[PDB]
RNA sequence: CAUAUCGACCGAGUGGCUUGCUACCUCGAUGUCGGUUCCCUCCAUCCUGCCCGUGCAGAAGCGGGCAAGGGUGAGGUUGUUCGCCUAUUAAAGGAGGUCGUGAGCUGGGUUUAGACCGUCGUGAGACAGGUCGGCUGCUAUCUACUGGGUGUGUGGUGUCUGACAAGAACGACCGUAUAGUACGAGAGGAACUACGGUUGGUGGCCACUGGUGUACCGGUUGUUCGAGAGAGCACGUGCCGGGUAGCCACGCCACACGGGGUAAGAGCUGAACGCAUCUAAGCUCGAAACCCACUUGGAAAAGAGACACCGCCGAGGUCCC
RNA sequence: CGAGAACCGACACAGGUGUCCAUGGCGGCGAAAGCCAAGGCCUGUCGGGAGCAACCAACGUUAGGGAAUUCGGCAAGUUAG
RNA sequence: CAACAGCUGGUUCCAAUCGAAACAUGUCGAAGCAUGACCUCCGCCGAGGUAGUCUGUGAGGUAGAGCGACCGAUUGGUCCUGUCAAACUCCAAACUUACAGACGCCGUUUGACGCGGGGAUUCCGGUGCGCGGGGUAAGCCUGUGUACCAGGAGGGGAACAACCCAGAGAUAGGUUAAGGUCCCCAAGUGUGGAUUAAGUGUAAUCCUCUGAAGGUGGUCUCGAGCCCUAGACAGCCGGGAUGUUGGCUUAGAAGCAGCCAUCAUUUAAAGAGUGCGUAACAGCUCACCGGCCGAGGUUUGAGGCGCCCAAAAUGAUCGGGACUCAAAUCCACCACCGAGACCUGUCCGUACCACUCAUACUGGUAAUCGAGUAGAUUGGCGCUCUAAUUGGAUGGAAGUAGGGGUGAAAACUCCUAUGGACCGAUUAGUGACGAAAAUCCUGGCCAUAGUAGCAGCGAUAGUCGGGUGAGAACCCCGACGGCCUAAUGGAUAAGGGUUCCUCAGCACUGCUGAU
RNA sequence: ACCGACGCGCGAGCGUCCAGUAAGACUCACGGGAAGCCGAUGUUCUGUCGUACGUUUUGAAAAACGAGCCAGGGAGUGUGU
């Protein structure tokens, strides 16, 4: 924190495990809320969260903001409907100051060529309008669900559309 | 007194676009006054008008000391000094018509006949739907001290 | 900071003229007028008094003392010459006098008595050409048809028995609120010919500012100028000098901000003196007191300071100021402030105290 | 019981007091840290004024709004900044001005040359370890400001006017009456208003107390003038005792209210929207803040002022004493 | 001449530079201070004016408090034969 | 000894043509060189060439996309379902690129393309844009393509290397570009329409112009839902039945915590109750019922202009004044202003053509010539003395000062004053042969200034008369008052060297004056 | 150019004909007139543009470096290859 120098997209690729380790693990809970299993997809009532902005949430934004999201997904008693899904992972590495690559701003250091940033946490990104993540039930209440990511946003640096079912 | 050219009435009347013709014509040679500053409008107001006038709340008087600059407090020099805005007052014909333009305190005008108003700078306060509260001249500089 | 010493009098200079000129007037209704709003003559050092208390909320009306203090010796004076002023758009500018023939005996120094020819230096108030009226008549046209400006009167205080003064007599013109105006100008004109005293617009209890300039040496430095810090100890030796005054664009500093120069002097006034006491030196008492010709009431043995001994008509101006010192000319006026009211008529002055200066 | 109060995640900003970056500026040199002294400012308000809310009985608070008029210190350790500690206090806020301030001071620390200790090194010698000692240049040309004059522009004496300018000229506290009252089971325990006083600031003054007082008077040691008397010197009084005037503070005097307009807020009448509504027009109140009041300056305010009288062959003024 | 102008220091330079007079008087322990002889001098060589301000250099005295000042009692004072 | 330096500084006349490189390889090399790239000059060669486009024949794996195509990541479920890749690819651009033909343009008197040779400069770069890699970021570091600054004027942008217009011979008239037309300021207080009330805004780009995830039934415009003449809103006005507090539960649970039930009655109608509310009641509300005129109503999303989330240090700001049916904003539109650009007259230069011995004339062509730092090339030097040829000067040489003319320029020349005897030109020689700047050398001179110092030292020293004199505060006499006491007294060493004495003096010296 | 004529366009409006339908910089002639009357130097006012010069530098008005002013002096030469 502050999720600054790292939700811009400035860079390039990797993830990849193969160059890097000692990655920290996620603090995102499962990716597969409500009942499972059975085909949430047969529901009245329908979806929401699309980001409507570039990109890269960390996993610290999500996780706090997805579950948050399910917590107030618990009214409707614990389990019985809605099935939550969550779209893309944090699978993307960032790296921060660490003072022997270049110099200046950040993914630079010191020196010319060295450290790049050492590991440091990972976010996924996201386009324009994607769907940061969605699903639904018939319509349990008004829109409980759509209550639900109203606090789902309100923390992710973008704005996000609630988008009608 | 001055010798008039013509003078001008500013009663309801927006101040610029007063000044902003009797100092063009004031250039081209023209003498005179402008009376009834004391009831002289600009829109916009009672607020951001107070302040970044003349009040003493305005704080544009007792702003500083020995630097300047210091602005006006009477409805006189007030829109007097709008007047030099819009002119190149520091040299030449500028201080010149400049100093042959002369805006009086008046409530009727002090001189005897009624002056000339201007192409359209006129209030139109009534039912103004498009007008709103705009109230200058003696006001700010009576929140002031005179 | 705060600012040291503070501006208000300004820029402060050295005084010009050694005699106080009031810029402002009380401003009267169901009044006479005194032209000489403001009269008065000059110090004499003071001891102190024990007087009963007024009348207060408070539970003392007892005695107390109060610095009975710096009695000023006053008066008469007289007023000879009232001069009208009118018409702008400028300002104020005279009209024409008036006159008396009169002449006290020794206003030719800074009057009469001037040689006949012209001098290079410029003659003062001398006149033997006279118009009474037509001055009159002048003041009168100017005032249906013109106008006019409140009218004042020339003054002069006599040394008729101060230690060491002379015929001069320095005075200013005090100005004469009445009511109207031409009921005023009447008055002004009757006290015209004729003088006055104290005893005419005063009172004791009544509060009065007292204006003069201020006694003091020439130029002094920072410290005891406005005050301002000494030190610290390196040009500690050194006079005290502020840090540097001012520092950027302007080279020289407008400041407002301690600089040296000229002090003492002054000529400012006070607010709300009251004037406890009135006064003379002629003998009157209730009961039998001393005889033989005793003197004023308040003059210490050993006579006060370097100018001794009162023994004529006199003023106590209680916690005294002066705004001025010793044997210099003050002048009275009227409380044009106010804040409390007005005392009594007298005071009871209990005990007043007489002693040798020193000791 | 989200929203008396506390308030995460995430998101958007503002400031330019910290830190970092720039390696952009200066290496024919922009004097260091800390302190001091002296001026100005910032908020985003600590106290005081006027307000709103309360998990507001009262009292004491907590939180919020307007608001910058005034106020907001003394000491012990340490070079310290910082910070720790003590007793006071209404409170003893923070930050910027070349980490304000060395052609102002100081020189205790960093960081010259001397030296010791520890550690390291074969050694010279070293240390982002410790320690003792260790220098502060210049006559102000310009500009800036504080004060003072001479001129020019628009006869003299005396008295005024007031465009504008400065102020914190006042801030705050304690106590008594109210009242052992209201409120409260009780414990406890207010207020309006009226008074007395203290503290901090401001101006002035010396009768009083106090300081000085190499004016003066006395006592007395040494020595020289033979003694006596009367004197010199002993830094510019030998020392001691007393002390006038004056100058001073540790001494004394004086330093409002009130009115007008507002903010937050409390309301009135009142529509848009037949009702409701403090607001949209209109209006009544309402802050230590704003204006006035009050003190000070101020005819060089170029619209360069007014009035009265005297005067142009003498009014006045300069020199002189 | 032998030196606050005859020497060295660029100078009529507040610096530096050896010897003998150490028995002139009072003083006192004294070749000490202070004062005074003999002898030398007014050439440590620019003057005149203003109670002569601010500010600066040397210095005297300051009530009550008494190191609170400051890195530190620096400076001054205290004591004194 | 004029040491050497790869390091700093300096290097003096005019003009014309061309016109860089701030990169590559090697280097005890990175503050330097060499060799290439690139600039210029000369000679040669001889007919083609290729900066643009089109088509043809080839090269390609970046963007994107996808992975029931490899590969490696990455969910859940009982085949469905959820995601990714700089070092993945079943796919796949734009686009860059080899070669050829075509058109264009260019070249054969301006000889291209190319070959050989002489001379360099240069190897600290920078910015915008596009694509980047690193970094939180940077007026950051480091690549790449390109245009610009460097080395590019002029117009605009408030100012301002690289942002916009624009690439510049002189002079002249004209029309535009960017930008602008209320004033300052040339040209509109332009037209049709709408928004905005915040002084929002009057700010293209950007270190620079902030503003992200405070409020407004002021007003205008646009959209969506629901309700209405079976009469809505107000829609507005008024009212908010009995068993019964339904059963259970619970401390309570009375329509309204929760579970079960949801009947019946009296009704015009009224649920075993829609929400608020109470501890539970109460109370408000709907839901529900009655009345009332007549036409729209209500809910909500968006935008325009205005109005009253968002904290900073000397005095606020769009360049300023100031502006609101605008001088703001958006959609249209009309007329103007406004560069050295573009057009146009004359002239100049340069290149080329014709004629010519000629680079002298004359005529001709330039839409396809005219900016320029380093640098290359070319037309227009100065000094001494010697010699040959040849001139000037007392009717005034050289030099100097000030001024006129020529030359790109080094420099040449004339006029006036001064000066008062020497001075050139051409050609061939000769050699102690060379400005605005170098903390440059030497001399002279202004401001500083009638300013600082001529006070400070334990030695604070004079004053009144008089003498002499052209002149007297300080030279001498007297008196009075002081200073020095191991020295300001006496005698001497060294060292000085005539400073000693007398007379005459005052231009010099004496911290003022001086007899 | 209008107008009018003809022909087009959803329309604003356009095409064709009428139609390339006085004035117009310079220069000259006649007549009349001017002699400070027509045609540089000093200083100053107005308009446009404009923060020296040289050097260092990617970037200089520069808070980067140099000079107080003026005169005179002051830097590519010789031999050998």
């Amino acid at each position: 924190r502050p999720a600054r120098c790292y939700r811009y997209q400035k860079n390039k690729p990797y993830p990849k495990s193969r160059y890097n380790r000692a990655v920290p693990d996620s603090k995102i809970r499962i990716y597969d809320l409500g009942k499972k299993k059975a085909t949430v997809d047969e529901f009245p009532l329908c979806v929401h969260l699309v980001s409507n902005e570039l990109e890269q949430l960390s996993s610290e934004a999500l996780e706090a903001a997805r579950i948050c999201a399910n917590k107030y997904m618990t009214t409707v008693s614990g389990r019985d409907a809605f099935h939550l899904r969550v779209r893309v992972h944090p699978f993307h590495v960032l790296r921060i100051n660490k003072m022997l690559s270049c110099a200046g701003a950040d993914r630079l250091q010191q020196g010319m060529r060295g450290a790049w940033g050492k590991p440091h946490g990972l976010a996924a990104r996201v386009d324009i309008g994607q769907i940061i993540f969605s699903v639904r039930t018939k319509d349990s209440n008004k829109d409980v669900v759509v209550e639900g990511l109203r606090r789902a946003r309100y923390k992710f640096p973008g704005q996000q559309k609630i988008i009608l079912s | 007194s001055v010798e008039p050219v013509v003078v001008i009435d500013g009663k309801g009347h927006l101040v610029g676009r007063l000044a902003s013709v009797v100092a063009k014509q004031l250039l081209n040679g023209q003498k005179i006054v402008v009376v009834r500053a004391e009831e002289l409008n600009i829109s916009g107001e009672f607020f951001r008008n107070k302040l970044k006038y003349h009040d003493f709340l305005r704080k544009a008087t007792a702003f500083n000391k020995t630097r300047g600059p210091f602005h006006f407090r009477a409805p006189s020099r007030i829109f007097y000094k709008a007047l030099r805005g819009m002119v190149s007052h520091k040299t030449a014909r500028g201080k010149a018509a400049l100093e042959r333009l002369k805006v009086f305190e008046g409530i009727p005008p002090p001189y005897d006949k009624k002056k000339r108003v201007v192409v359209p700078q006129a209030l139109r306060v009534l039912r103004l739907k498009p007008g709103r509260k705009y109230t200058t001249l003696g006001k700010l500089s009576t929140s002031v001290g005179w | 900071a705060p600012r040291h010493g503070h501006l208000g009098f300004l820029p402060r200079k050295r005084a010009a003229s050694i005699r106080a000129r009031v810029k402002a007037f009380p401003k009267d209704d169901r009044s006479k007028p005194v032209a000489l709003t403001s009269f008065l003559g000059y110090k004499a050092g003071m001891t102190t008094i024990v007087r009963d208390l007024d009348r207060p909320g408070s539970k003392f009306h007892k005695r107390e003392v109060v610095e009975a203090v710096t009695v000023v010796d006053t008066p008469p004076v007289v007023v000879v010459g009232v001069v009208g002023y009118v018409e702008t758009p400028r300002g104020l500018r005279s009209l024409t006098t008036v006159w008396a023939e009169h002449l006290s005996d020794e206003v030719k120094r800074r009057f009469y008595k001037n040689w006949y020819k012209s001098k290079k230096k410029a003659f003062t108030k001398y006149s033997a050409k006279y118009a009474q009226d037509g001055a009159g008549i002048e003041r009168e046209l100017a005032r249906i048809k013109k106008y006019a400006s409140v009218v004042r009167v020339l003054v002069h205080t006599q040394i008729r028995k101060t230690p060491l003064a002379q015929k001069k007599a320095h005075l200013a013109e005090i100005q004469l609120n009445g009511g109207s105006i031409s009921e005023k100008v009447d008055w002004a004109r009757e006290h015209f010919e004729k003088t006055v005293a104290v005893d005419s617009v005063f009172e004791q209890n009544e509060m009065i500012d007292a204006i003069a300039v201020t006694k003091g040496h020439g130029f002094e430095g920072v410290t005891h100028r406005w005050g301002t810090k000494k030190l610290p100890r390196k040009t500690h030796r050194g006079l005290r000098k502020v840090a540097c005054i001012g520092a950027w664009h302007p080279a020289h500093v407008m400041w407002s901000v301690a600089r040296a120069g000229q002090r003492g002097y002054h000529s400012r006034t006070s607010i709300n003196h009251k004037i406890y006491r009135v006064g003379k030196g002629d003998d009157e008492a209730n009961g039998a007191t001393s005889f033989d010709r005793t003197k004023k009431t308040i003059t210490p043995m050993g006579g006060f300071v370097h100018y001794g001994e009162i023994k004529n008509d006199f003023i106590m101006v209680k916690g005294c100021i002066p705004g001025n010192r010793k044997r210099i000319v003050t002048l009275r006026k009227s409380l044009y402030t106010n804040t409390s009211r007005k005392a009594l008529e007298e005071v009871s002055l209990k005990w007043i105290d007489t002693a040798s200066k020193f000791g």
